Formats: C-alpha cells, structure tokens, sequence
C-alpha cells in the first residue's frame, strides 16, 4: 500500500492505516506559479487542523465525539456500513450533510469545556 | 443500543478542483547546457522511479473535451515563448523599400517564382555613415505596392524580432506534477472514447514525457497507440467539432532541405546583430517530402474499417484535401532544426473506399516570417539554418473534419481540418484528470468520550 | 453572534463562546500583494499556537496552569473583574505586564516537564 | 544561556530546557527573495509538527512511546550516554540509523489506536 | 458637518461634504473627427 | 517635429478665437525612406 493505495477498498481496511494517506500532503515567470502553488498547499493543510484544533483533539486523528447522532442520516445497520461500502460511496451520500455535523460537534465541546473547567476549583 | 459519531482524518476522498502545476526536468536534459525554450534552469528536477500504483474496487469518471489541464497549458507555452525573445536584438528597423528582381542560376521551373535578390539601404553601427547589402529572400515574404517596388508584407501590420540565435527550437519532453495534496488519475483502459467510467485507474505523482510539437494537422511525435485505433470525439454527429485520431503503427516521415545556404553577418547597431541568407551554392532545387506507400495506405484501410461502426457497415468513405485558408489551415506545418515548414497535404487525402518500393512525393514552399499562435499583434522571423536539414519523424495521429448536413448520404467524406492548438495537446492529456483530496471525514462508530 | 459579535459585551459572556472569534482567523502586480498578505496571515497564526504549544497545552484553548499568581498585580477582587469590565479595559490594564507572564509559565511546565517523566520509570 | 547555547555542552544539561532553541524558530527584486525565505522557513516548522502530530503526542515535546528498542544499535550503558557525549557526535553515531526508527513509532501507535478506541464501547 | 484638523491653522485645507445633491451639466458642442496616422509598423496616433 | 501653424477661421465664435489652428507636419511613415506629410487641429494650451 502506498499514497492513496486503499481508496477504493472496504473502509473497514481502509481505517486501519492512516498515515500514509497523510504523508504525502505538505511536501523568473515560473517563480510565480511555483510560490502561489505552495502557499494555497499549505493553507489548506493548515485549514484542516484549525476545524479540528477547536475541538476536543489535536493529533489523534481518531476523534471520539460525546454528541448525539440522529438516527434518520443514516438509516442503516451498522454491520453494513463497516465491511462493504467503500468510502467514495459513503461521501457522495452525505453530500447534503454538511456544514451541519461540524456545528454540533463544536457547540457540545464548548459546552463541556466550561463543565470541564468548573469542577477543577471543587 | 445506541450509536454517536466521529471523525477521521486522512481519509482517502477526492473531487474536481482547478489547480496549476510545475516542471519536472530528467537528469539527460539538465545534461544539456544550452538555455534555449522549455530549458531546465527555470524548471525544477524531475525525481526517478515515480510511484505509479494501480486502484481496485473503484470506478472514475473522465473527461478529455471539459479538461482543464490542456487550456493552461495552453497558456503556459505562450507565456514562455514570449520570454525567449525578449532579451536579445530587436529587428524594427528592417522595413525598407525593395527595388527588387528575381533571379536565375539554373533554377528548377518548379521553383521559378520563389526566390528574388536585390539590396536595400540599411543602418550601419554608426549613424552618419550609410551603407547597402543584399540578401535572398521568399516570395511569400514580400507583397507588391505601388516601375518596380517591393516591401515587407511585416510593415504594414506589426513589428517583431527574429529567432534568438543562441537557442534551438527542438521539443524537449517534461513532466508535469501536482503540488501537495493534490493527485492525478490515470486512466489505463484499452477501451477509453473520451467520456465513460474508467474501472481501470491508477494514481501517479507525474505523467510521462510530453513533448510540446508544433504542427496544426498530422501531429509529430505523438504517443503511439497500442491496439484496436480509436477514434476521439465530442459529439459525432456534429461536426462543427473537430475528431482527433491516432493510429497504432508509426509511419515514418523523410523531409529534407537540398538546398545550401550561408548565412551573412549584418551589423545593424552597436550590439545588434542581423542574420540574412547569402549566395547558394550549388544547384537550386525544391524541397519536398516522401511517405511510404504501402504503409500509408495500410494505415488509412485500418483506420477506414474502425470508423465505419459509428456511422454505418455501407457507408462510402472519401478523402478531401480541403482549399485555400492564407496558409493557416491548409497545409502541414512542422518545425526541422528551428526552420519552419508549410508545405502541401493534397498527396495524402485523395482517396475513396467502398463498402465491399514507390514513394509518394510532393513539392511545397518555405516561408521565414511566420505567425504560430497568431497573436495579430506579433510575429517572428526565421534565420538561415547552415548546410541542409534531413528530419525523419513519425505521424501518430490525424485531425479530421465532417462535411454539412446535406442529407441521408451514404456518400460521406472526411476532410482534414487544423488550425486549433488547443487540440494538438487534448491526444496526449485525455488519460488525467486533477483531484482534490480532503482528509476530513465523517462516520458513526459507539464510542464514548470520559469526562 | 457573529464575527466578534460581542467583542465588546461582559468577559464572562464573551468566554461562552471562542470558535466564533477564532474562525475567520486563516482564511500581475495585485499577485505580489496578494501573495504577501496571505504569507503574513498565516505566519501570525502558526505564531500563537507555537506560543500556545510549548505549555502544557496544544489546542484545548482553555490552558489551565498551575503556576503562581502575584496578588499586586490584579490588587482587585474576583467578582468585579468576572461580571461588567469589557476584555478591552482588561487589556490595557495590563500593558504593562508583558513578556513577564509568558515567562512564568515556561518555566514551570519545563520545570514539571522532566518531573512528569522520572516517575515513569518508578 | 541563549540561542543555542549550550548546544556543545552536555546533553543531560541540554535536555533541561528546549523552548530556548525552539523560540527562534519561526521568527521589487528583494521582495521575491524575502517571499521565498519566508515560505521555506515556515515549510520546514510545519513539517516537523506532521511528523510529531501522527505519533501519539502533539506539542509536549517529550513524547514517551511503548514501542521496542534494539540492543544493537546502541550497544553501550545507559550511564555513559547521559552525562559526557554531546548532542553532535550522538547524530553522527546515528547518522545510519534514519528513515527506520520513525517507522516503529508509526505502527505501533496506529496499531494501538484501535485497541485504545475498542475498549471505550465495553 | 465640516471636516478639518485644525481649523485655526490655514495650512490645511477644509473638507465640507453637503446633503441634498446638485446636478451638472457638462457638454462638448463641437463635432470632431478622428484621423488615423501610420506612425510605425504596428503603431497607430489618432488626431483630430 | 517643428510646426509651421497659423489659426484657423470656419464661423468661430469670438468668445473662442485663439483656441484652435490648423497645420501640418513632417511624419515618418510605416517604411523609412519614404515620407509624408499629414495635418490636424491643435489646442492653444499644447503649442508654445
Ligand atoms: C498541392 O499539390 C497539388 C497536386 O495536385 C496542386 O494542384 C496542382 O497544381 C498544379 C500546379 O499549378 C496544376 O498543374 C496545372 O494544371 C493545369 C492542367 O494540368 C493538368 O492537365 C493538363 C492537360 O489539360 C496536363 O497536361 C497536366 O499534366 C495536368 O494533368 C494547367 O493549368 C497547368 O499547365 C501548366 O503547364 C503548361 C506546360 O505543360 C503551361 O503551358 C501552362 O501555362 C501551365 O503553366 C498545369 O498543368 C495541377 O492541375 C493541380 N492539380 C492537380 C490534380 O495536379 C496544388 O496546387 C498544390 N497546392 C499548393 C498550395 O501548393
Ligand atoms: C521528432 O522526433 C525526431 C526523432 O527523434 C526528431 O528528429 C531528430 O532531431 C534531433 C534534433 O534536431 C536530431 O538530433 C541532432 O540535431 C542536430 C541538428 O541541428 C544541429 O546543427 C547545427 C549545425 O551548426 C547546430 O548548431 C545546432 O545546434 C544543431 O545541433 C545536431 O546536433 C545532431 O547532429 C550532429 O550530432 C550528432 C550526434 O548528436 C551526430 O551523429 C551528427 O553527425 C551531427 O554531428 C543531431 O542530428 C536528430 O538527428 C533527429 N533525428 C533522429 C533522432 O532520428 C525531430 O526533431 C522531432 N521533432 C519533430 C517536429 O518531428
Ligand atoms: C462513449 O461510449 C459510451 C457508451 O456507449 C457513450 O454513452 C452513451 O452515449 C449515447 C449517446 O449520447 C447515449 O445514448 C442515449 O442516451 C440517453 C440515455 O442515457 C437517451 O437519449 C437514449 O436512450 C440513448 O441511450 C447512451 O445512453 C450512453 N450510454 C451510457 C451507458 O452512458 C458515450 O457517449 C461515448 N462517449 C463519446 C465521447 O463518444
Ligand atoms: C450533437 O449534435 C446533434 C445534431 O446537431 C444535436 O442534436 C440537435 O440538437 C439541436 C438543439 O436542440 C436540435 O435543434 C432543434 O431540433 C428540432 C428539429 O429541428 C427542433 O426543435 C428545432 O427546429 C431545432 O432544429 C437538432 O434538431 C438536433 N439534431 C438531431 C437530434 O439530429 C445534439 O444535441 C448534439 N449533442 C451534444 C451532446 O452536443
Ligand atoms: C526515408 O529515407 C530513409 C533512407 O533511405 C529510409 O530508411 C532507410 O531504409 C533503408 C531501406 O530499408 C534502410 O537500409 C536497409 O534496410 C533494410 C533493413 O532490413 C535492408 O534492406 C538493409 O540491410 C539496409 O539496412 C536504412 O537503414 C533506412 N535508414 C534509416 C535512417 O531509417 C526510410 O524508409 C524513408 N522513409 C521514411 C522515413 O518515411
Ligand atoms: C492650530 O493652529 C494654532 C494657530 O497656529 C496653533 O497654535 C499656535 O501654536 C504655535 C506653536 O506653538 C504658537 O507659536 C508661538 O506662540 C507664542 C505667541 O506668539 C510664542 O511662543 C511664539 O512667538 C510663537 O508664535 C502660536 O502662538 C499658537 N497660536 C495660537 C494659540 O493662536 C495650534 O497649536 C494648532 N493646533 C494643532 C493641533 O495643530
Ligand atoms: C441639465 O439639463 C437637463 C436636461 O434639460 C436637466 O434635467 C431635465 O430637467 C427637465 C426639466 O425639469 C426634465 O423634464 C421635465 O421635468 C419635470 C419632472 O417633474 C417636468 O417638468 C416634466 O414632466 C419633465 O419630465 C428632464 O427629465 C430632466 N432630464 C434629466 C436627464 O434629468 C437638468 O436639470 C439640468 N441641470 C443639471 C443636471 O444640473
Ligand atoms: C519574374 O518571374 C515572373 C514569373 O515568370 C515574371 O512575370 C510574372 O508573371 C505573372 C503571371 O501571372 C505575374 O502575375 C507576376 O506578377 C509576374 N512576376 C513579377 C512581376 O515579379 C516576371 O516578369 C519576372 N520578373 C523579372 C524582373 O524578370
Ligand atoms: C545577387 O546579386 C548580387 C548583385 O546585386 C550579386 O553579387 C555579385 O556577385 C558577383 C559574383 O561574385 C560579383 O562579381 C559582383 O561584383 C557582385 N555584385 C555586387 C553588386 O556586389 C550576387 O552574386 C547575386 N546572388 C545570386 C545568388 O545570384
Ligand atoms: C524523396 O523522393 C524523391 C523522389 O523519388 C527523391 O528524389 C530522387 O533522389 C534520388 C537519389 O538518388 C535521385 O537520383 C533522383 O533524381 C531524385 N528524383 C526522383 C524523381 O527520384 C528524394 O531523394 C527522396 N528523398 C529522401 C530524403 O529519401
Ligand atoms: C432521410 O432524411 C430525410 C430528412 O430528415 C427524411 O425525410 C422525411 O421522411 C419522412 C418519412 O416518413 C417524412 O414524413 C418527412 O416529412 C421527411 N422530412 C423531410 C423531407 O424533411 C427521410 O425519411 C430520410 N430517409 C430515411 C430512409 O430515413
Ligand atoms: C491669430 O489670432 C491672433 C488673435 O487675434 C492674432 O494676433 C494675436 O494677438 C495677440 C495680442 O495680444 C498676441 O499676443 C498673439 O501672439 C497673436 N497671436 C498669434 C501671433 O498667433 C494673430 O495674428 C492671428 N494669426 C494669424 C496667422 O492670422
Ligand atoms: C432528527 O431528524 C429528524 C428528521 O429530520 C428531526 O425531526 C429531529 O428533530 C432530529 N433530531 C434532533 C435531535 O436534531
Ligand atoms: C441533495 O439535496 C438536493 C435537494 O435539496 C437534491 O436535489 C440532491 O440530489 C441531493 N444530493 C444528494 C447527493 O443526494
Ligand atoms: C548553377 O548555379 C549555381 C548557383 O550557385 C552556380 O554556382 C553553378 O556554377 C551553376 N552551374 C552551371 C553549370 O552554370
Ligand atoms: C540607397 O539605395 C539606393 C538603391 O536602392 C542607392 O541608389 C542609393 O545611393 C542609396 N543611398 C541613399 C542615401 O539613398
Ligand atoms: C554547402 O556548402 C558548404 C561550403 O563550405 C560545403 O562545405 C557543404 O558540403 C555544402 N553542402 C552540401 C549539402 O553540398
Ligand atoms: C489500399 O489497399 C486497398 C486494399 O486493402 C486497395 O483497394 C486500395 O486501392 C489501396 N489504395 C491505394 C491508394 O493504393
Ligand atoms: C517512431 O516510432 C518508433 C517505434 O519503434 C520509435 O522507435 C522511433 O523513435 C520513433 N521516431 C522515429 C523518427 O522513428
Ligand atoms: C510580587 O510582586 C511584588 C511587588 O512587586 C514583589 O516584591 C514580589 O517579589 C513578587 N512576588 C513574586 C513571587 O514574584
Ligand atoms: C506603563 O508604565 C509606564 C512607566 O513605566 C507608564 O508611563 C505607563 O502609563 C504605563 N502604562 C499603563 C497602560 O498603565
Ligand atoms: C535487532 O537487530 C539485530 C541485528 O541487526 C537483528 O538481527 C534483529 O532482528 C533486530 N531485532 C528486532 C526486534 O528488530
Ligand atoms: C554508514 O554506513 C556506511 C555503509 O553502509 C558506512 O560507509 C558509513 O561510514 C556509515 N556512516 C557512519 C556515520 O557511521
Ligand atoms: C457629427 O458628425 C457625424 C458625421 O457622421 C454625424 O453623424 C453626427 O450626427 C454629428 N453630430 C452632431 C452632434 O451633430
Ligand atoms: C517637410 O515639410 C515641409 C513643410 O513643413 C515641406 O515643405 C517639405 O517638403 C517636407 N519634406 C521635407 C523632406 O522636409
């Protein structure tokens, strides 16, 4: 397995392995189109921390979320959505669902950030 | 039984994203120390063994017409080409009226008209001082005005340079890569018509070779088929869209140049240095070029056959060779050690086909001054090449045009069209396509968060 | 709320929420000064989390820590500094205390940094 | 101490403080030079940080790992290797040794991510 | 409102900005002509 | 180039007399060796 060399396999596979995913993402006319072309690479990559950063992870790259997850997005069994299905399939059907997820994930965490503080003084 | 969600990072997902790319040089051409167009200096190494891996269990769909990868590269060369030009002589004081004659020194009769000498009044180094030279130059190069007096067809539209004498014109392939977080996709199906799923894709950090041809029709050193020829299209039916094909077998190409010519150092200011063609020595002759007969015609009765599954088993096939388009879209175009040539195409498409060794030559004419991505506003002039020129080539493909709506006639003819560069790269860019790849992803999982 | 929404109300209201404050923080002659304001964007950012990173902390934007506090320094009462005075007033007030805080802090993670690994061993 | 000031020193003493080295760190013809320093210089921080961010810690900048270690490539006692030999002449010891210890920290840590991400169910 | 910095000083100049907008009128009666003149090979100068 | 200009008289308002003239001047043409010679109107203000 190599970059991006599970793609299209199970996601059940596809999970055990992440970093390789995630190594190859931050590595006089044409000094133009070279430099514009690193900057917007970075940017990106620094984007995607930040959307993670505010939440209660850094690094983990497995993000164990203590919010709710209402059961009509989904509709389905968990034992066919982990051994079959690849994870192309699986965007494309949640095209809709975005921007959405994210907003429950922040407010919870920043709600139990100030119950997480509170008890500390007693 | 409950269930909440999670996220992972990294996850491999991709989507359509419009993104520039760089330079990727071989270690052969950094070799070369010569900084002339598509030079290494201002393009970054190349890296070996490229990590090409095939995908499984996934299916891509492509697209060669709506690609965005051949319109900036479009760009791209043109925006280098401009920069070759710019650091060495400007050629604006050229225009000078031309009492000027023909001439003959056992001339061939098929090349009567084509050749004039006669002189001109031209600045020296100094500027007081005036001095007079001669120089040979082509009929196409030279218009009437008005006993006698000839001038620049370059006079009375705009003013450009010459070729800049310390670099060369030959095509150099490059690579062309992503930057981070972006892939390319390659399709690898024997059976690829332009649009359509391509279960057979493989990833790549950067693409083969490409060599940046010039030529309008019967592109050059293109990439070879491999087997069963396709035909490239868009719609088909209309034919207001031109249909690129390529063929398997290479056919070569001879094209030469029999004859001599020197070139005579001219001092038009001080730096500034003019390249005009001087005496000939030996005979006059013509040049022209030479096909295979058996092998051309093999070719077109291979490619005649594959063509008949989209329109009809009883259709007739017949080849034009189109008419007059101010030597645009009318002839050959190809370049052979930086000297161009537009020369005739009639000897190829002129033939019929029904439903159920010798070589073939052909005269032409050579023109310095021309306009390659015409660009109104500039033009270019083409010096004298020492000794003679013997190119040898291959012809990977072929551009062809539809004729009218006349009716429902089996009576059907394919005319060659050209003229589009935009085409000449949309044969050897329709295997990628540009992904965007977002690590974020979103997924159910029963875990729980401890407070 | 919105994009320092309420930047100027009450602290203790303001500390309810933070992400909405922190997200709009990272997102031929116009190419240059284009390519540079978008440099100098980034590189502020990357400049507070690498003060933020060296402490006991990395995106948890709440950094609770244990090192001392000088009482001459605030000289005020808890309740009147929690409740009616903006973030801007606290600000100023504290100008003078710079580069001094920052110090303290350093110096007792990595102080507690090497006390949080020897007992690893044992 | 300062700016690499003790990097000749003894590295028991070296490993006491780190911020010190780590600060300066991130801290028309010109200005396409200036342009590209910059974006050289902040590549490289954030490379480092990807590198540390897959493995199980994100900015502690002491990160205890569990995996193994080969009597082989050090071959020599503990005492000797904390108190005399500096920074400089380990690297050079180690100057083999590269591109094959990070690979042991990278499986081990993701094959213990989902033995750390089973148990929270049951 | 009147803008200004220092009033008092006459160095600087005073800006006054006033509500309701007063049209103008502005036309150019005369009727011209443009002559194009070949100056060089590719270059063109209009005059009237 | 050096004008050789006078003014110009076709029904013009007195109110503007010394505003416009009529001349011409020596101008290099596309080629080199050849001249010509070509005439326009001119403000006051651009002549000295
Ligand atoms: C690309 O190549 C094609 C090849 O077909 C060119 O088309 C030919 O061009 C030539 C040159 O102009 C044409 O030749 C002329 O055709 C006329 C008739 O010639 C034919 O018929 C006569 C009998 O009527 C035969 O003797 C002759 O062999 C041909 O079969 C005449 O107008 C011309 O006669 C010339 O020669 C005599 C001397 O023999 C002179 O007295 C005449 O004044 C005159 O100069 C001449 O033969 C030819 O017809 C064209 N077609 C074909 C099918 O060959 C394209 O022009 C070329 N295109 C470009 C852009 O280069
Ligand atoms: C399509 O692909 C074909 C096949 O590769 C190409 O044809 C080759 O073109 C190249 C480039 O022109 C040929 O390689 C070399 O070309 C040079 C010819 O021009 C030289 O001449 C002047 C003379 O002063 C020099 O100043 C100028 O810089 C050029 O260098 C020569 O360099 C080479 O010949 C000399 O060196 C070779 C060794 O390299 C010796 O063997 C020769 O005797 C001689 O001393 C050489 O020819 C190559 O030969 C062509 N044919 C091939 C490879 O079969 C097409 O150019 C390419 N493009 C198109 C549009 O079809
Ligand atoms: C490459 O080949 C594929 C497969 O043959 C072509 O797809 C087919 O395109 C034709 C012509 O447009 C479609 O015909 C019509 O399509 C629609 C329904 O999709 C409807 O008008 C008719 O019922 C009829 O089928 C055909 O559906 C379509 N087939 C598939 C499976 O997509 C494709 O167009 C070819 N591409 C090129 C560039 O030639
Ligand atoms: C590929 O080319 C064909 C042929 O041009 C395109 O089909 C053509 O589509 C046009 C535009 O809709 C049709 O024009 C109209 O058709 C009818 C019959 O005349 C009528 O509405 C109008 O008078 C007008 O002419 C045209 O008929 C139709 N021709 C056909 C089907 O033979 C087709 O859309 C093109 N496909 C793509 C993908 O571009
Ligand atoms: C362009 O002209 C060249 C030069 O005549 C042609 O290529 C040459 O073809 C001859 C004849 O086949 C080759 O020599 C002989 O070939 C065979 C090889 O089995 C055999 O008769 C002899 O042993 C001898 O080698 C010659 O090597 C070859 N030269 C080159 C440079 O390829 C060519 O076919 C003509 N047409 C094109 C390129 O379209
Ligand atoms: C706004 O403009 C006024 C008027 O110029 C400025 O006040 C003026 O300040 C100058 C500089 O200090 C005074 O010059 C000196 O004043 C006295 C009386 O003559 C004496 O020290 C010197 O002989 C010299 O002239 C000037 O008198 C004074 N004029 C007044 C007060 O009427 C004022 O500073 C300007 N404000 C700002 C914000 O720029
Ligand atoms: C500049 O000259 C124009 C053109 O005369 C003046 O504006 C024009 O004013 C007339 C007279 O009011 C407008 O027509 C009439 O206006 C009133 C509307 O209540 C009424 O008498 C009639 O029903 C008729 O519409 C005309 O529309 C208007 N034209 C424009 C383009 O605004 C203008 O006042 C002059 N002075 C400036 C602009 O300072
Ligand atoms: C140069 O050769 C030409 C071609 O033989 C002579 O006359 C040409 O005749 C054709 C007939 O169609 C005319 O259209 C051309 O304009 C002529 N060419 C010219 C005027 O250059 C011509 O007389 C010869 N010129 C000289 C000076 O001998
Ligand atoms: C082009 O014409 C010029 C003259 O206009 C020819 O130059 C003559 O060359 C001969 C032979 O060497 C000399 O005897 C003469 O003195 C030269 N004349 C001048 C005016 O210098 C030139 O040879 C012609 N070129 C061709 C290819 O015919
Ligand atoms: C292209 O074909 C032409 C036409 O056959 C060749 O020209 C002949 O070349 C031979 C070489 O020995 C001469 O003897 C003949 O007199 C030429 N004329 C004819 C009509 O055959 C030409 O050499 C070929 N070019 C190449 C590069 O192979
Ligand atoms: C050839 O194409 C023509 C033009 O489309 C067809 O002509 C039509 O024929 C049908 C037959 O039912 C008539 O109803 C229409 O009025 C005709 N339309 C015209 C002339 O515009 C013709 O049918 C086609 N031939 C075949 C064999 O399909
Ligand atoms: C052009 O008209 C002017 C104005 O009537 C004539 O004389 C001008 O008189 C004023 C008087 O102050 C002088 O200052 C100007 O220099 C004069 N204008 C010139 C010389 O252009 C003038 O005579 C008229 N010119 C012609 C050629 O008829
Ligand atoms: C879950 O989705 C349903 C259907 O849209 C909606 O009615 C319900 O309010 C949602 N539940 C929560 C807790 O958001
Ligand atoms: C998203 O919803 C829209 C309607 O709001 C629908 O048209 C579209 O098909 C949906 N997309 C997917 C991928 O289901
Ligand atoms: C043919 O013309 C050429 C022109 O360069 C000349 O050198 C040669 O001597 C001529 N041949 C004859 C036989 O006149
Ligand atoms: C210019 O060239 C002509 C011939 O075209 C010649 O008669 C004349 O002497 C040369 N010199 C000048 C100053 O025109
Ligand atoms: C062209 O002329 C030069 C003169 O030096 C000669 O060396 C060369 O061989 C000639 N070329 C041909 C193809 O006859
Ligand atoms: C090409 O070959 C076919 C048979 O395959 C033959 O009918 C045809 O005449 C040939 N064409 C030429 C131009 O020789
Ligand atoms: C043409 O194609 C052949 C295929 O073997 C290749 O070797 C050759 O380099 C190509 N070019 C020429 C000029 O033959
Ligand atoms: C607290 O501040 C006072 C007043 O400046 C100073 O004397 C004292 O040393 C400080 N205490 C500490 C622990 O730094
Ligand atoms: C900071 O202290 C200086 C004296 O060191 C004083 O002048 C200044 O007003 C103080 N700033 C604030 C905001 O209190
Ligand atoms: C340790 O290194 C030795 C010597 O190279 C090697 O044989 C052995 O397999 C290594 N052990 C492990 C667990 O990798
Ligand atoms: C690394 O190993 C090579 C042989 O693979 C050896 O030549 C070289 O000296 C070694 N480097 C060090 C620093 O020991
Ligand atoms: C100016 O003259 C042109 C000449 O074509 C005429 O069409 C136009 O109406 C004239 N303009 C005025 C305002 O009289
Ligand atoms: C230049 O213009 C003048 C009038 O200003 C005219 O008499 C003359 O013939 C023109 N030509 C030259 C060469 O001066």
């Amino acid at each position: 397995l190599g970059f991006l060399g599970a793609a299209g396999s199970t996601m059940g596979a596809a999970s055990m392995t992440l970093t390789v995913q995630a190594r190859n993402l931050l590595s006089t006319v044409w000094g133009i189109k070279q430099l514009q072309a690193r900057v917007l690479a970075v940017e990106r990559y620094l984007r995607d921390q930040q959307l993670l950063g505010i939440w209660g992870c850094s690094g983990k790259l497995i993000c164990c979320t203590n919010v709710p997850w209402n059961s009509s997005w989904s509709n389905r069994n968990l034992s066919e959505i982990w051994d079959n299905m690849t994870w192309l399939q699986w965007d494309k059907e949640i095209s809709n669902y975005t921007q959405i997820i994210y907003g429950l994930l922040e407010e919870s965490q920043n709600q139990q950030e100030k119950n997480e503080q509170d008890l500390l003084a007693l | 039984e409950n269930l909440w969600v999670t996220v992972y990072y990294g996850v491999p997902v991709w989507k359509d994203a419009e993104t520039t790319l760089f330079c990727a040089s071989d270690a052969k051409a950094y070799e070369t120390e010569k900084h002339n167009v598509w030079a290494t200096h201002a393009c970054v190494p190349t890296d070996p063994n490229p990590q090409e891996i095939h995908l499984e269990n996934v299916t891509e769909e492509f697209n060669m017409w709506k690609n965005n990868m051949v319109e900036q590269m479009h760009t791209d060369i043109i925006s280098l080409w401009d920069q070759s030009l710019k650091p060495c002589v400007k050629l604006t004081p050229l225009c000078v009226t031309l009492q000027c004659t023909n001439v003959t020194n056992n001339i061939t009769d098929d090349m009567r008209g084509e050749l004039k000498n006669c002189s001109f009044n031209m600045t020296t180094e100094l500027r007081d001082k005036k001095q007079k030279v001669y120089s040979l130059f082509y009929r196409l190069d030279v218009v009437q005005i008005n006993n006698k007096e000839y001038r620049l067809i370059n006079c009375n539209t705009s003013a450009c340079t010459q070729a800049c004498p310390k670099v060369s014109f030959e095509p150099i392939p490059i690579h062309y890569c992503a930057p981070a977080g972006f892939a390319i996709l390659k399709c690898k199906d024997k059976k690829f018509n332009g649009t359509g799923p391509c279960p057979s894709v493989s990833t790549v950090q950067c693409t083969h070779g490409i060599k940046p041809v010039v030529s309008t029709q019967l592109l050059l050193n293109g990439s070879l088929a491999e087997e069963e020829v396709m035909i490239r299209s868009e719609n088909i039916t209309n034919n207001a869209k031109n249909i690129l094909v390529q063929f398997n077998t290479p056919v070569q190409i001879n094209c030469t140049r029999p004859n001599n010519n020197t070139r005579k150092s001219i001092r038009i200011g001080p730096g500034q240095a003019f390249y005009a063609t001087g005496d000939i020595i030996g005979d006059i002759r013509q040049a022209h070029c030479n096909v295979s007969k058996a092998t051309w015609n093999e070719t077109l009765g291979k490619v005649v056959k594959q063509l008949r599954k989209h329109f009809g088993n009883n259709t007739i096939i017949r080849f034009a060779n189109s008419s007059g388009g101010d030597l645009e879209v009318t002839t050959h175009s190809f370049n052979c050690g930086g000297e161009f040539f537009y020369c005739n195409t009639s000897g190829l498409f002129n033939s019929t086909w029904i439903s159920n060794n010798d070589s073939i030559t052909l005269p032409c004419r050579i023109k310095q001054i021309i306009n390659m991505w015409q660009r109104i506003g500039q033009c270019m002039y083409a010096p004298p090449i020492q000794g003679v020129i013997r190119c040898v080539s291959n012809i990977t493909g072929l551009i062809l045009t539809r004729d009218g709506g006349s009716t429902n006639s089996t009576t059907e003819t394919f005319r060659p069209g050209g003229g589009d560069m935009r085409d000449n790269w949309r044969s050897e860019l329709y295997k990628y396509k540009v992904v965007k790849i977002e690590p974020l992803g979103v997924a159910p999982t029963r875990c729980k968060r401890r407070v």
